[PDB]
């Protein structure tokens, strides 16, 4: 559920982790990670 | 170096003090306060005063007396 | 700092008498450029002198 | 009786005010000191996170209110400004002075006296370290500045793979060489792009032998890839032709509109036109390009880019021998363009780099550049390599600048703590006390190396000052001044022979500055806070 | 009763200067709330708003929220300010902040309770160059981002409207030290 | 704070106030003559004693540096688009005059930069302007074409400052700008300082002007600023000794002196100017026991042990805090000038005897 | 870290560990020593303490000072514990155990910063406090002849030398030969309890006297009072513990009684009870009485037509002094007053002193106690020369035990650091640092005495290390001379359990403070 009302309904690990908020420091670093596996080749940003 | 004219403060909080001036014109400005107040009930043509108690009783009183006037008032 | 004169000036000292040391420090930076220390400890002094 | 609207702090309280400040801007780095050390994570207000090893960084992000901290920050940006390395060892240094000489100002020893012996201490220490540990690079080849670079990157987030990122540094460096007036050679160091990019492993990073432009062609239509390419730099945007604020156009006989328009963009046609006659392939310009002209530019199948970053443009003409143009007008009044206005590079291609691209202008003729392209896991770990790629890159200059390099791992410190200690028993009677204190101060770095590695750091200095002390006295035990620290096994090691090299200027300018800090805070005997 | 007070005030000039520093900021505090705090107390259909709202989900961070020194001394120093006054239809307004946060990186969006600030908390400031331009209160009587997008730029607060690079280039800015080529 | 820098400031300071007057026939020294430059970096051993003038300003003709047998050019007016002083305004009705506006726009600046470089100039400092544009982009790249270095945006308070160094003579409008207008130089090089800035240096100048430039180095903002004073002090001391050519020991003894003179003068009046006398003679007593405090010596005893001296006939025994005793300074070479001692005397006196005619405070 | 949803510990629980713990302790003690420091020496000065009710304490004595001082550090109340410690095992030196436990602990923190292992930093403490102890009572100074003369001479250097750092430091021989006085009239025990102490305002210190008996204020004089003699010159002295009015027999006594004859003979009798008593206190042949309980105005007039003298209310301790210095024996019950358990004094006399009237038990000469009738200008005067007479009378009291001397003013602290570092040069070298650190920082006695003197401590530093290094067991700091002497031949002597107990007071603090990793501070409960 986005800040924004919409829905987003998937199982893709990059939206996932894309639409959460986190204060962590540590866990900032795995949300880019997510990110950056998902632009760099699309796929296995679950496993990453 | 007075006692409330110096850099260290020397007095409790509500402490005053007054010096030889100072002391001088509140002694006699009371005094003459007082005098101004008794008299004009002086002589045989003296007249009365009206003295409205503030108290809860609030009792009224008019006289001639001097001791009477001086009794009956807030001096501070 | 260690210049009287720039020290004084700084500093805000609020009271007259220490207002007009910290302008003839001044003063004594303008005719001769040092000594604003020495002229400024020598008017305390002398004052000090003048209480007794 | 002062009547001054401010607090006031006065003597041993400031003093040690002082101290207590400057103590803790060192402890707040102390452990982000030699291989060993460990990084930083600084998070913002709103949120931004950044993991670094500098300590110049660390200052510069963190708030400080203490005036004494903040001289401390400022030194460290110095030190960054001036050398490149050696941003926390100086304010560790500067911390341990300013403690050692406030121990000494309390025992009642005058303040004066430390400064003249802390004087005295860091004159002697520079004096001994340029006449008796310098090494001379001559002989040792191209290994010195691979083994310096190692050495410099020790500590970061690529220390590991120092073993490639060492000769990519050194052959960037290598590439940026020009020799100026009075025949010495100065390498202009910030003249190497660096690019970031996340994506592929640290060792996928690139050392593009040309320039990198972080910028894209200006329109679909043209060719991302050109093989012999004219390269035109231009300072001027290329749009519709407005006049200036001193003429206005007033039309009274109304069939002369149609011809003012078509100018208006017929200037910038002809401009083009021109050229795209002298057999430009690609042309840079720091202004923009409307899409009028990029059609002219996508007709004549040429590269266009706008909005290039004016160094960038200065470093892309240098390199390939253009000449930057903010207008076309020769010493005849006239609108033209030569020839030999145009650069060349052997190739100017457009590559996509993790779902972005960039140009790449390849082998540029009549100078040679360099460029380096870094890939890590986020932009945090690509940043923390670009500072420590600067770190080495400028370490590497200081090398090829000035020769001489000297024993790491505190092999310098400790040789040093001895000779000044054993030198201060001749220079008068308390700045003696002041000569030692600085002695001792010195070992604070072969200490922090030690205690963030978990060894025995009382232990190890002392085997560390043994073998100075018995280098120093026994005249042909001369091979042991290299003797430093090795924090893997924890054990002393010839550093020399271990490769383990810094610049000497690198120690000299971190021992004066540290000293002329330290002499700042400590001529502070009272301190006026005047209420805002 | 003609005091002419001498050197009266005088002696208490310390202690009258550290009360006259505090209600100094109380009453900078107190002109920079009530200054707006009670002073105010087929085309049709829009056929393009819905390729805006499209366009703007393609790209995240959080508007900035803020007690009163904050709010002070962040619009005392240092382009386009809002500030956004909230108690807890502010989720929309939320999500609105957020949306074009992103697409104007110009503009400072920010939020910032009622509380650390009785009849305006029961029932959006903008700044520009520390004064108010923006003349906005009660924005629920007159919705997604278009809406916010068209209702400030209806009265042109909103600057004009970038490409996205790699990540980035630059490191820093200082003498340029550039390639040079001597004899 | 550079008392440790001494052997390099003295004389520093001395030359800087020697070489902006005339040693004979001078009785004050212009200390806006002496301009001091603070430039962050370094240490306080970088400081300088540049002959010439050192500009802040950055040179924007990129890529020409370091100009030798330089003929520097000030100019006062600007080099772009004809405008004239009251408003003006170019009418364009027809294409043809659209063409011929940038044509002769560019063969005004064309002519202005010939005209220029006619004259054999290769520096140009030009004056800063904020009506019109001092600088036009077309100006600088036909200078540049012509190997001219331009330095633009010269503030209007240095170019008397300028003028006196260089030997330049400001020029207004084109038509004065001649060869006898310009200043020649020996080198006029652009430097940087490590890292630590960009300094544009002119050093060498045939009939130099009476001008120093002092450049001051540091490692932080606040030694740079001490520095700047104690310079300053040591210059204004320098000029002390300009006028009033008189010079006494320091380290106290003048103080101490004073002290024991007027006791032994205020013994011979009577009443109570006797008493104030010698209360004026105490309190100039006060400077040898803040000396001999500080310094980790006994106050009262040294202040004895000076008065004692002096009483036996040693006018110039004072303070030695290198020996932490007493004994004759002049050997240790502690001397100041008699207008410092004098001016801080009767300074002092004028402000004690102002504020004793005072009696009361009215507060507006 | 991460919330944790639900926590271990309560909320609010600060806990702190590792190094920088350690070093804010050190920090902590430093700066309590530094709230003591200017307290020491002969050129010592006082510190006033004002607390929260608006009253004044001005002490120089190192355990008042910090007991008056609110500390609330985990690690710095170990301080003022040993302090008081001190204080009361031994009662001087409360000072220096300050001062040397925050040096051991300034010493060892650069060692504790780069890592060394606590362990290795307690272990050396105690083996240097014991080495040090072995020496102290190896090189004190002892005279074995059982001359009554030599002994009265030590006790009075002694007590002198304990004296002269307080504002009686101007009067010390005097006051140090009375302190002497007064303690050898004390039995076996020695109990503190015995000589009392009595502050009248008004009058120099000079005044103040002890008194070879018992002195005590005025209680409360009836009517009648003033017509009783005021002056014995030998007087039978009655203590009694009885209460001498009329009153109810007993709390839960009734009288029911049906006859007026019964009535009046009631209350015959209850006059009688009294008369009985008073004639039995008076056939005793005593002259004064003295009684715990209130003593009535019938019984004062009743004593005062016999010529005798009364006081009632006379507090407690009051009694038991009395009776310890004139001899008899405090009676509840006046059936059987034998003359056993009369007292007897030469003199009794009734005089006043500074405004207040004072009974006078002079004369005694079986007398067991004393009394010290301190004169000054204010009430903290006399408070504070009755702490510095307290330091004095425990001083006197331990080498009463023993009379075992070691010479003052650091000649002791730098004989045992030239004896420790002798030691340390001897040991492999891990210990070394260690035992030469405790003994750099057993020097901080001497350079507080010469920085609270105003000299020039690293010189005379210099010149005891050259002195005891070439021979010279008792050479410390003459304050006085600017210089350094032999302070064995100057007199300046202190017990040595004195300097035994503040080493080993200091060392245990420091090992204490030093073991300790981790502080844990719960959430305050209750605060209101
Ligand atoms: N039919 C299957 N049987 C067994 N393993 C599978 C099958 N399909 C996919 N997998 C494995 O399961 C994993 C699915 O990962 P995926 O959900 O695609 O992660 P991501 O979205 O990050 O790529 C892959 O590693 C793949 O090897
Ligand atoms: N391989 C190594 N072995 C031993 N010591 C090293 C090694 N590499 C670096 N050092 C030492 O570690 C110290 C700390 O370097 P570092 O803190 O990373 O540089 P900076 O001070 O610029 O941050 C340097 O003084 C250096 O001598
Ligand atoms: N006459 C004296 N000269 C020098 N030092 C003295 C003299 N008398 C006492 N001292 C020193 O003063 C110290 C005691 O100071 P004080 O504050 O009185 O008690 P404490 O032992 O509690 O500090 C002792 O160490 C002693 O050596
Ligand atoms: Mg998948
Ligand atoms: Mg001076
Ligand atoms: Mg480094
Ligand atoms: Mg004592």
């Amino acid at each position: 559920l986005d800040p924004m009302g919409g829905i987003v309904m998937t199982n893709d690990g990059n939206a996932i982790l894309r639409e959460i908020q986190v204060q962590h420091p540590a866990a900032k670093s795995m949300i880019e990670i997510s990110r950056t596996q998902d632009e760099e080749v699309g796929d296995g940003t679950t496993s990453v | 170096a007075s006692l409330s004219l110096a850099p260290v403060n020397i007095f409790k909080a509500g402490a005053d003090e007054e010096r030889a001036e100072t002391a001088r014109l509140t002694s006699f400005i009371g005094a003459i306060a007082i005098g101004d107040l008794v008299k004009s009930t002086l002589g045989p043509k003296g007249m009365d005063k009206i003295l409205l108690s503030s108290g809860r009783d609030a009792s009224l009183m008019v006289t001639n007396d001097g001791a009477t006037i001086l009794k009956n008032i807030g001096v501070d | 700092t260690n210049d009287g004169a720039t020290i004084l000036k700084q500093m805000q000292v609020l009271h007259p008498a220490a207002r007009m040391l910290v302008e003839l420090s001044k003063a004594q930076d303008i005719e001769a450029g040092d000594g604003t220390t020495s002229v400024v400890i020598i008017a305390g002094s002398l004052l000090d002198s003048c209480t007794k | 009786p002062l009547s001054v609207f401010g607090d006031r702090s006065t003597g041993e309280t400031i003093r040690s005010q002082n101290v207590m400040a400057a103590a803790s801007i060192a402890n707040i780095v102390k452990s982000s000191l030699g291989p060993v050390g460990l990084d930083k994570m600084l998070v913002d207000d709103i949120g931004d996170v950044t993991i670094t090893n500098d300590g110049a960084t660390i200052l510069k992000l963190l708030e400080v209110e203490h005036p004494a901290a903040k001289v401390l920050c400022e030194l460290a940006d110095l030190q960054d400004k001036e050398v490149g390395d050696g941003t926390t060892s100086v304010v560790i240094i500067a911390a341990e002075l300013l403690k050692n000489a406030d121990e000494l100002v309390k025992q009642k020893i005058h303040p004066t006296s430390v400064i003249s012996g802390y004087r005295l201490a860091c004159k002697e220490a520079v004096r001994y370290i340029n006449e008796n540990l310098i090494v001379n690079t001559d002989e040792l080849g191209r290994d010195c500045l691979i083994n310096a670079a190692k050495t410099s990157m020790s500590s970061k987030i690529i220390g590991i793979n120092g073993d490639f990122f060492a000769n990519m540094v050194v052959d960037a460096v290598l590439a940026i060489k020009y020799t100026d007036i009075r025949g010495q050679p100065r390498y202009p160091v910030n003249s190497v792009n660096i690019l970031k990019a996340h994506g592929r492993s640290q060792m996928e990073s690139m050392l593009i032998s040309g320039y990198a432009l972080n910028c894209v062609v200006g329109s679909q239509g043209m060719p991302k890839r050109i093989v012999n390419a004219k390269i035109a730099c231009l300072d001027f945007s290329l749009q519709k032709t407005k006049m200036k604020l001193g003429v206005q156009v007033v039309i009274t006989d109304p069939e002369k509109l149609d011809q003012i328009r078509q100018r208006e963009s017929d200037i910038t046609k002809e401009r083009i036109q021109k050229i795209l006659a002298t057999g430009a392939n690609v042309i840079l310009t720091t202004g923009g390009i409307d899409d009028m002209c990029l059609k002219y530019f996508v007709e004549a199948g040429a590269m266009a880019v706008r909005r290039v970053l004016k160094r960038d443009l200065k470093r892309i003409a240098k390199a390939s021998g253009a000449t930057i143009l903010s207008t076309l007008a020769n010493l005849e009044g006239e609108e033209t363009f030569e020839a030999a206005m145009l650069g060349q590079a052997e190739e100017v291609v457009q590559e996509r780099i993790c779902d972005d691209e960039l140009i790449l202008i390849k082998n540029t003729k009549a100078r040679t550049s360099a460029s380096i392209i870094l890939r890590g896991a986020n932009d945090f770990m690509c940043d923390e390599m670009e500072r420590s790629l600067h770190d080495a890159l400028c370490v590497v200059k200081r090398v090829l600048e000035s020769k001489s390099v000297v024993p790491g791992g505190g092999a310098v410190e400790a040789a040093l703590s001895i000779y000044l200690e054993n030198y201060a028993t001749s220079m008068g009677s308390r700045e003696q006390l002041a000569i030692a204190e600085f002695a001792r101060s010195l070992l604070v770095i072969p200490n922090t190396l030690a205690v963030n590695a978990a060894q025995d750091s009382t232990d190890l200095v002392a085997k560390l000052r043994a073998f100075h002390n018995e280098a120093q006295v026994n005249p042909e035990r001369k091979n042991l001044k290299w003797i430093g620290l090795d924090l893997s096994n924890g054990k002393p090691r010839d550093n020399k022979q271990a490769g383990v090299f810094e610049p000497t200027i690198v120690k000299v300018k971190s021992l004066k500055f540290a000293t002329e800090a330290a002499i700042t805070i400590l001529r502070i005997d009272d301190l006026i806070k005047l209420h805002p | 009763e003609g005091i002419s007070v001498n050197t009266g005030p005088k002696g208490v000039i310390n202690d009258w200067r550290r009360f006259k520093q505090l209600e100094t900021e109380q009453r900078e505090e107190q002109c920079r709330e009530m200054e707006r705090l009670i002073k105010k107390l087929f085309l049709q259909q829009y056929r393009k708003q819905r390729m805006e709202e499209m366009r703007q989900q393609l790209h995240f961070k959080q508007v900035f929220e803020i007690s009163g020194e904050g709010f002070l001394d962040m619009i005392d120093k240092e382009i386009v300010i809002m500030v956004h006054i909230y108690e807890d239809g502010t989720e929309a307004m939320n999500g609105c902040m957020i949306c074009l946060a992103a697409e104007y990186p110009a503009v400072k969006f920010c939020k910032v309770k009622s509380s650390v600030i009785s009849q305006f908390t029961r029932n959006l400031l903008i700044y520009k160059g520390g004064e108010l331009i923006g003349n906005f209160v009660r924005v629920t009587d007159q919705f997604f981002a278009v809406d916010l997008e068209a209702f400030l730029q209806e009265f042109g607060l909103l600057p004009e409207k970038l490409v996205l690079t790699s990540v980035r280039n630059s490191a820093t800015c200082h003498s340029e030290d550039s390639d040079l080529e001597i004899d | 704070v550079v008392s440790q820098y001494s052997s390099l400031l003295s004389p520093m300071s001395v030359n800087a106030v020697m070489k902006v007057i005339d040693p004979a026939t001078a009785t004050s020294v212009d200390l806006r003559d002496i301009k001091i430059v603070k430039k962050l970096g370094g240490t306080i051993d970088d400081c300088e004693l540049v002959e010439g003038l050192v500009l802040t300003q950055k040179v924007s003709n990129s890529g020409i540096t370091r100009v030798e047998k330089a003929k520097i050019g000030l100019i006062q007016f600007c080099l772009s688009a004809p405008k004239t002083d009251m408003d003006n305004q170019i009418v364009v009705s027809d294409y043809a005059q659209m063409d011929r506006v940038l044509r002769e726009e560019r063969a005004y600046i064309l002519n202005l930069v010939k005209q220029i470089k006619k004259t054999g100039c290769n520096v140009l400092l030009i004056q800063k302007s904020i009506l019109r544009d001092a600088l036009s982009d077309l100006a600088l790249h036909f200078l540049n074409k012509m190997k001219i270095m331009v330095i633009k945006d010269i503030e209007r308070e240095d170019i008397e400052f300028i003028c006196k160094t260089i030997g330049t003579k400001p020029v207004a409008h084109i038509d004065q700008f001649t060869a006898d207008m310009l200043g020649s130089a020996e080198l006029a090089e652009e430097v940087n300082l490590n890292g630590s800035g960009k300094l544009l240096k002119i050093t060498g100048c045939a009939s130099p002007g009476k001008t120093v430039t002092i450049v001051v180095r540091g490692s932080n903002k606040l030694v740079i600023e001490e520095a700047e004073r104690s310079i300053h002090d040591a210059l204004c001391v320098i000029r002390c000794l300009v006028k009033k050519r008189a010079l006494i020991a320091g380290g106290g003894a003048p103080e101490i002196e004073l002290a024991l003179r007027l006791t032994e003068y205020s013994r011979t009046l009577s009443g109570m100017e006797s008493y104030c006398v010698r209360a004026f003679a105490d309190a100039m007593e006060v400077i040898p026991s803040t000396l001999a405090e500080n310094a980790g010596l006994n106050p009262i005893s040294t202040v004895t042990e000076l008065r004692n001296r002096h009483a036996q006939g040693e006018k110039t025994a004072g303070i030695n805090v290198r020996k932490g005793g007493i004994s004759n300074i002049l050997e240790e070479l502690v001397v100041q000038p008699l207008l410092v001692s004098v001016s801080a005397l009767t300074l002092a006196t004028e402000t004690v005897r102002s504020i004793l005619k005072i009696d009361d405070v009215v507060n507006t | 870290m991460m919330p944790t949803p639900v926590i271990l510990l309560k909320e609010g629980t600060d806990s702190s560990q590792g190094i920088p713990q350690l070093v804010s302790n050190i920090s902590a003690c430093q700066v309590i020593a530094e709230a003591v420091r200017t307290t020491l020496g002969p050129r010592g000065m006082d510190k006033l303490i004002v607390d929260g009710r608006g009253k004044a304490t001005i002490s120089n004595d190192g355990a008042t000072i910090l007991k008056l001082l609110d500390v609330v550090h985990p690690a710095a109340k170990t301080l003022v514990d040993i302090a008081k410690s001190q204080d009361a095992e031994v009662g001087d030196g409360t000072t220096s155990v300050t001062l040397l436990a925050a040096e051991f602990l300034k010493q060892v923190k650069p060692y504790v910063e780069e890592g060394l292992h606590p362990q290795i930093i307690i272990r050396a403490f105690r083996t240097a406090t014991q080495l040090a102890v072995n020496k102290i009572k190896e090189i004190a100074v002892t005279v074995k002849k059982a001359d009554k003369v030599e002994q009265r001479k030590l006790l009075e250097k002694c007590a002198m030398t304990a004296l002269s750092s307080k504002l009686i430091s101007q009067q010390k021989a005097f006051f140090a030969k009375m302190v002497v006085d007064a303690v050898m009239m004390l039995d076996d025990l020695l109990q503190l309890k015995m000589i009392g102490i009595k502050k009248v305002q008004g009058g120099a210190l000079e005044d103040s006297q002890l008194v070879a008996g018992v002195a005590f204020k005025k209680t409360f004089s009836y009517a009648g009072f003033e017509m009783q003699p005021k002056k014995y010159h030998n007087p039978k002295i009655a203590l009694l513990n009885v209460e001498l009015e009329l009153k109810a027999e007993k709390d839960n006594a009734e009288i029911r009684v049906h006859t007026v004859e019964d009535y009046q003979a009631i209350v015959d009798a209850e006059w009688n009870i009294l008369y009985d008593k008073l004639e039995k206190i008076h056939h005793s042949g005593a002259k004064v009485v003295l009684s715990k309980l209130p003593i009535g105005d019938v019984a004062t007039q009743y004593f005062a037509d016999r010529d005798m003298f009364c006081a009632g209310r006379v507090p407690e301790e009051d009694l038991k002094r009395t009776m310890m210095a004139c001899g008899g024996s405090i009676q509840t019950s006046v059936n059987a007053l034998s003359a056993d358990v009369l007292g007897r004094c030469q003199v009794f006399e009734e005089t006043q002193i500074g405004g207040e009237r004072y009974n006078f038990f002079t004369g005694c000469p079986k007398a067991k106690t004393c009394t010290f009738i301190l004169r000054g200008g204010a009430e903290q005067f006399m408070e504070e020369t009755e702490r510095s007479l307290h330091d004095a009378i425990m001083i006197v009291r331990r080498a009463i035990k023993n009379d075992s001397v070691v010479a003052g003013g650091g000649a002791i602290e730098m004989e045992l650091s030239k004896y420790l570092r002798d030691y340390s040069r001897t040991i492999p070298g891990k210990q070394q640092l260690l035992i030469g650190a405790y003994a750099k920082a057993l020097e901080i006695i001497p350079r507080q005495l010469c920085d609270n003197a105003g000299f020039d401590a690293t010189n005379i530093l210099n010149k005891l290390r050259a002195r005891h290094a070439q021979g010279g067991t008792w050479y410390g700091v003459d304050i006085n001379n600017e210089d350094i002497a032999d302070n064995f031949e100057a007199f300046v002597w202190e017990p040595a359990m004195v300097r035994i107990n503040a080493l080993t007071a200091a060392s245990e603090a420091a090992c204490l403070i030093v073991s300790v990793d981790e502080t844990i501070k719960n959430p305050r409960s209750t605060v209101d």
